[PDB]
């Protein structure tokens, strides 16, 4: 349903829908992960809605893939519910990178490849990840993700925008962010090449 | 699932502990005993019984018109369960968790504080009458414009330190079948003594507390008892009500209460109301919302406002903010504003002055 | 000549209402005399296109009948769901005599309400086509009505006086079952009721 | 699994309908059912004790009477008023010249739900709601506002305090529920039409007296004022005459709003009326402008309603076209209407 | 005649009116002089025949 | 098994043969009034037939009204 349907108009509520109503358990962990095709026309209005309820879940692997299904289709437009939803979610005490995957993720989708002249300040993106490197303490995670922030946050020179506003897919990207879906040791590393 | 599975598994001993204690029906009240083995118990399936009991109820720890329980079989008497009515429109009268607590003042000082002193400073320290008292006060009055009232009981909701009090609705006393609510505010003081000295308030009391009279024809007649109904509830020796009372209302009708509670209540005070100062606090209301704009000025504005309560002049500050997404102006200049706002006001004093001071006189 | 057009076009014709690009005519009245045939002419239609009839309260029992306490007219309007298409009727407050200026007012308020909030709920929102209403007074209400009226939303026609025309064949129609001979003159019969009623 | 072929002959074979009353506070739940038939229930499964909550229904079984399970029932007329849906087909876009009155509204019917960043980037929360008002008898082109409001959220639209005033209260009772399963169906939108409590004087069946119905609209704010409510439904209200209302329901809310209809002017209704023959085929000298700029002080009903004269006559007749000879003359019928009724 | 002669005391037997049915094959019923019901299938007719 | 039908449950009727009744003629003031009484009853119990004759069906509508007197 992901891949072989591709349209302006979504039109796939139905289908996206019965599969998940109708499918097995377990399976509901690898639903959202179409969202990366058919959200592209307005991923406001729906991603949001839906990923709500599934953000509380307290299985690691449905809240990885949950983020991750929001991930880079939602991250091109902002919007102050998202910055408003940031809080309480770096003060869980969950373990794990799915925790600090959720977050810093979630941080990427203010702005790609915009700023900081022009537009946003840093200082503000840079107060972020000082207060929020102070826990655990290492949990060298937390200097996985000061690294993250900055990874899309300071290489900016690349508008994208969509990958594509003429429509090709980023190949690199989907193949990576397949992967990861179970990441144990070193298969997200390679995802990092983004 | 796991919860649903553990869920379904102990039935086994819930089948086994259901045959004991299972027939304990029917709740039912007793009606006197002549000597010690012997009992009458009444209830409401008809069935009236002078029957005896199960060996596990004292006879002195038992009272009379008591809702017990009973194997209707042997007739016994299991266990006397202490409550009677009433139904969720309590659950619903009877409020608990907190929210809205001091700091939303609009700057009323000791407009607040004189009853401050009057509910939880008592409640602070009963003790502080240990010594001193004499008593923590009876009543008090409460009116003026709508700001702001039954938000002090929010505050008292929020900086309720013991138990969850009981917000009382008007039109939910006056009721059709003569009597109900006369049950009600007999019976939910009790329903209030049950939770011992926990504090009510009543709203819309010049609705409900109706006077005085015409000749003909009520009407009012039955809505006449609730009032002198609440005045025998104010009548009544106990506590009373160990809840002291909190009463807002609107206009100085109704007398009844109003000349009763010289004969009962005390502390008469009064909003607060606008002040020349106190707006510019429900101006800063707004001081920590936004970002004030380095040259905006509360002064400036907070002279220009007369009878301002704090219900126009808090969505005053806040229809900055409705221009400006509308005119895409990223934070708010006081100009911006006070241009709708001397429109604002104008606009809307032009039809309504809303004369607070006629709607008590 | 009149009523056919409004009854008929929304169960027959309707895919040309779009044609002349009109949605459904919400209600009509005769007003005139109390009065004779419009509540055949209501009944009747009915029966003439077969569409189900309803009428306006109905007492007294036919309320808490159909659900418990409401508005009380949305269960009424879902009646009218069950059966389309349907014809619902005022019965009466055809007359003089409710209006007492002030005491009949509230009385016939929700009898005209209960027109508003249908034609509200007609019109205003919800669905479709195939529901209508009907009204009759005589005077005053009738004026009235146009304090409901500033064209929204009805339908006027006049309930016509009695005149010899009906006379001669509407006792013909009631002649049918009864014993008499031929040689019984019109005219006369006929004329000699002037004014009267239907009744 | 096997759970279920096990319990199922606890369940057996039948289970009747209680109703859910008291609580001992054990978890021994004291029901009034028919008749009056209380029980104790502690029972693990399919619970949720708590929010089952006095007030309801239950399912007992026959020995002994345990409630295995429980249900939200209805229909009634509570959820029946309230709906369904509609949305029906009309925007906007077909009232122009009052955008100024609309695109005020517009950050009102836009900003809950849509749009809603910049609310709280400024954190300044104004969701007070909105009034209306207008002359002579509008509020259905305040409908052609809010049949563009059905793009969003959810509406109810209400007529009146008439379901208080069909009896001795009963209190605000019914608007109770119809104020709170807003807010089961919380976020939504819900309208009263025309508030005629004290602007109408006499009630239908029995009602009385003036304090009552009074009160019930006082307790009808008092109970949105709220104490204390977050909820939303964005409540929306609105009546043609702005006297009979006390004036103290503004300040609690909508403090901000209470729209201005402006009567039409030439060249709005020269904008309204194209909208309707649009559809209806005009002859060749039917002219928009000349009628309606010689007649004066219209209402967009009328230059609306105009236009089914036309479609008497010439549907009489049985054709498409509307024929200004008989729009003239015809227009004479709705001018009778409006001069002699 | 006799053995429904002996079926019908032991129970009797009444009419219901179904007011709603139930996922679990049950369906909500009244009893009409008294409370309601909620009994099941009732194998023979089928929840979606009625 | 219905009944014969019936012996039925209340009252039942008679009221003249065991007591007690009185006679009219002795007001005859009513007798407008009994105008209706006298074509309304009489023959609508005593003929069905001349109601299929005549063609009009016979009601059952009488009303009273007024007391005192
Ligand atoms: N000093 C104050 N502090 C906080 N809020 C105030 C103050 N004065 C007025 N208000 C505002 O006025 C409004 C009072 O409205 P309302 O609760 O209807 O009053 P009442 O319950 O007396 O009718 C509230 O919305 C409140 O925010
Ligand atoms: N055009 C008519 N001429 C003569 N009699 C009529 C006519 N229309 C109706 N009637 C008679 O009048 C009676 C009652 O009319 P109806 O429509 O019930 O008026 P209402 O509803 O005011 O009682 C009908 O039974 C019919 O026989
Ligand atoms: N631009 C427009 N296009 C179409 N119709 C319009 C326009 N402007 C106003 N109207 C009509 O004017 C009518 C006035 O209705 P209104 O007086 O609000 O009725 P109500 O009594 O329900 O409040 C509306 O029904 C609307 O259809």
């Amino acid at each position: 349903i992901a891949m072989g349907e591709e349209i302006g108009a979504e039109m796939a509520l139905r289908t996206f829908g019965h599969l998940l109503r109708y499918g097995e358990p377990t399976l509901r962990r690898a639903v959202p992960l179409a969202l990366a095709l058919i959200s592209v026309s307005n991923p406001r209005l729906n991603i949001l809605d839906t990923l709500s309820k599934f953000s509380h879940d307290a299985d690691p692997e449905v809240s990885y893939n949950s983020i991750f299904a929001m991930g880079m289709v939602g991250s091109g437009t902002n919007n102050a519910r998202l910055a408003a939803m940031l809080r309480q979610l770096a003060q869980y005490h969950a373990k794990d990178p799915n925790n600090l995957f959720m977050v810093r993720l979630a941080q990427g989708l203010t702005h790609l490849g915009k700023g900081t002249l022009t537009l946003c300040p840093y200082h503000s993106d840079r107060q972020l990840m000082s207060q929020v490197a102070v826990a655990g303490l290492l949990t060298v995670l937390v200097s996985f993700l000061d690294v993250r922030n900055i990874i899309l946050g300071k290489s900016h020179y690349v508008l994208y925008g969509l990958v594509a506003a003429m429509q090709p897919r980023m190949l690199v990207t989907f193949d990576e962010e397949l992967r990861p879906l179970p990441v144990s040791v070193r298969v997200g590393q390679a995802v990092d090449v983004v | 699932a796991p919860p649903a599975l553990w869920d379904l598994a102990a039935d086994k001993q819930t089948l086994q502990s259901e045959q004991p204690l299972q027939v304990a029906r029917c709740t039912k009240i007793i009606n006197a005993d002549s000597e010690d083995p012997k009992y009458i118990i009444n209830v409401k399936q008809f069935a009236k019984f002078v029957v005896d009991l199960s060996d596990q109820v004292a006879p002195t720890d038992i009272e009379e018109g008591m809702r017990v329980g009973v194997d209707r079989n042997k007739y016994q008497i299991h266990i006397p369960l202490p409550p009677k009515i009433d139904p969720t429109v309590t659950m619903m009268q009877v409020e608990e968790k907190p929210d809205v607590t001091y700091s939303d003042v609009g700057g009323c000082k000791e407009q607040i504080e004189k009853l401050r002193e009057v509910v939880e400073t008592p409640l602070l320290h009963p003790e502080r009458f240990v010594n001193l008292g004499i008593e923590p006060p009876k009543g008090v009055l409460l009116f003026g414009p709508p700001g702001t009232g039954k938000t002090l009981c929010a505050r008292a909701v929020a900086n309720r330190t013991d138990a969850c009090f009981i917000r009382v609705i008007g039109s939910e006393l006056v009721q059709k079948y003569v009597g109900e609510g006369a049950r009600m505010v007999r019976e939910l003081f009790e329903m209030a003594r049950t939770k011992k000295a926990c504090l009510i308030f009543f709203d819309e009391i010049d609705a409900i507390g109706g006077a005085r009279f015409d000749d003909g024809a009520g009407g009012d007649n039955e809505v006449q008892r609730t009032m002198l109904e609440l005045i025998n509830q104010l009548d009544g020796f106990d506590p009373r009500g160990n809840i002291k009372v909190l009463m807002a209302t609107n206009r100085p009708d109704t007398l009844d209460p109003a000349l009763m509670r010289p004969g009962r209540l005390d502390r008469k005070i009064e909003f607060s109301l606008p002040d020349l100062e106190g707006r510019t606090h429900i101006f800063k209301i707004h001081a920590r919302s936004m970002s004030v704009e380095r040259d905006i000025r509360f002064e400036l504005l907070a002279r220009l406002c007369p009878n301002s309560t704090g219900a126009e002049i808090r969505s005053v500050c806040t229809e900055a903010g409705m221009f400006a997404i509308r005119a895409r102006r990223k934070i708010a200049t006081e100009k911006d504003f006070l241009e709708a706002v001397n429109k604002v006001i104008k606009s809307y004093a032009k039809f309504s002055a809303t004369p607070r001071y006629m709607t008590y006189n | 000549k009149e009523i056919k057009e409004v009854i008929e076009l929304p169960v027959k014709h309707p895919e040309l209402f779009e044609a002349l690009g009109i949605a459904q005519p919400k209600g009509v009245l005769l007003y005139g005399p109390p009065g004779t045939g419009k509540t055949l002419l209501a009944r009747a239609v009915a029966h003439h296109t077969d569409c189900t009839f309803i009428r306006v309260s109905g007492s007294e029992l036919v309320q808490k009948f159909i659900g418990e306490g409401a508005r009380m007219v949305r269960e009424l309007f879902v009646m009218a769901r069950e059966h389309a298409p349907s014809i619902i009727f005022m019965d009466e407050i055809d007359s003089i005599g409710s209006s007492r200026l002030e005491g009949g007012s509230g009385g016939d308020s929700e009898v005209q309400r209960t027109m508003l909030e249908l034609l509200n709920q007609l019109d205003g929102f919800e669905a479709t086509k195939n529901i209508k209403v009907i009204m009759a007074t005589n005077r005053i209400d009738i004026l009235d009505s146009a304090l409901l009226r500033p064209g929204r939303i009805d339908r006027k026609i006049e309930f016509p006086p009695p005149n010899e025309e009906a006379r001669l064949d509407i006792l013909k129609i009631h002649s049918r079952k009864m014993n008499l001979t031929r040689g019984i003159n019109l005219r006369k019969i006929a004329e000699l009721m002037p004014g009267a009623s239907g009744a | 699994e096997e759970e279920r072929s096990k319990v199922d002959d606890l369940r057996g074979t039948p289970m009747s309908v209680g109703t859910l009353e008291e609580i001992i506070d054990d978890n021994h739940a004291i029901v009034s059912t028919s008749v009056g038939s209380e029980h104790y229930v502690s029972i693990l499964s399919f619970v949720d004790k708590d929010l089952l909550e006095p007030g309801c229904s239950v399912l007992l079984n026959h020995k002994v009477h345990a409630v295995i399970g429980v249900l939200m029932d209805d229909t009634d007329p509570l959820v029946t008023v309230m709906k369904v849906e509609k949305a029906p087909q009309e925007t906007y876009a077909d009232i122009g010249g009052l955008d100024n009155q609309i695109q005020e509204i517009k950050e009102s019917v836009e900003l809950p739900l849509t749009h809603p960043e910049y609310y709280e980037e400024m954190g300044i929360k104004p969701p007070k709601g909105v009034i209306l008002y207008g002359p002579p008898g509008t509020g259905k082109t305040l409908l052609a506002k809010a049949v563009a409001n059905q793009t969003s959220a959810t509406f109810l639209r209400v007529v009146g305090s008439e379901l208080i005033q069909k009896y001795l209260g009963d209190g605000p009772k019914l608007v109770r529920e119809l104020f709170r399963v807003a807010e089961e169906h919380a976020p939504s939108i819900v309208f009263i039409d025309e508030i005629d409590a004290i602007g109408t004087k006499r009630y239908d069946s029995n009602s009385g007296g003036e304090r009552e119905i009074q009160r019930t609209m006082l307790e009808l704010l008092n109970q949105l004022d709220g104490f204390d409510s977050r909820g939303d439904v964005k409540v929306i209200m609105a009546t043609n005459r702005i006297e009979t209302l006390d004036p103290a329901l503004i300040r609690p809310g909508r403090i901000d709003r209470k729209i201005e209809f402006p009567l039409p002017d030439e060249k709005t209704k020269k904008r309204i009326f194209q909208i309707h023959t649009s559809r209806m085929t005009l002859a060749d000298d039917v002219t928009l402008d000349d009628l309606i700029m010689a007649k004066d002080d219209l209402s967009g009903a009328d230059i609306k309603a105009i236009c089914t004269e036309a479609g008497l006559m010439a549907l009489r007749e049985r054709r498409m076209k509307v024929t200004n000879e008989d729009f003239k003359k015809s227009k004479e019928n709705v001018l009778y209407k409006k001069q002699e009724g | 005649l006799r053995e429904e002669l002996q079926l019908l005391q032991e129970q009797g037997s009444y009419v219901g009116e179904v007011v709603r049915a139930m996922d679990k094959k049950k369906v909500l019923v009244k009893v009409h002089p008294e409370g309601k019901f909620v009994v099941d299938v009732d194998k023979n007719i089928d929840i979606n025949d009625v | 098994d219905v009944l014969p039908p019936e012996a039925d449950s209340s009252i039942m009727m008679l009221t003249s043969d065991q007591k007690p009744d009185v006679m009219y003629a002795d007001i005859g003031g009513m007798d407008i009034q009994k105008q209706e009484v006298r074509e309304a009853v009489e023959l609508p119990l005593t003929h069905f037939e001349l109601y299929k004759q005549i063609g009009i069906d016979p009601p059952r509508g009488v009303l009273m009204y007024g007391p005192p007197g």
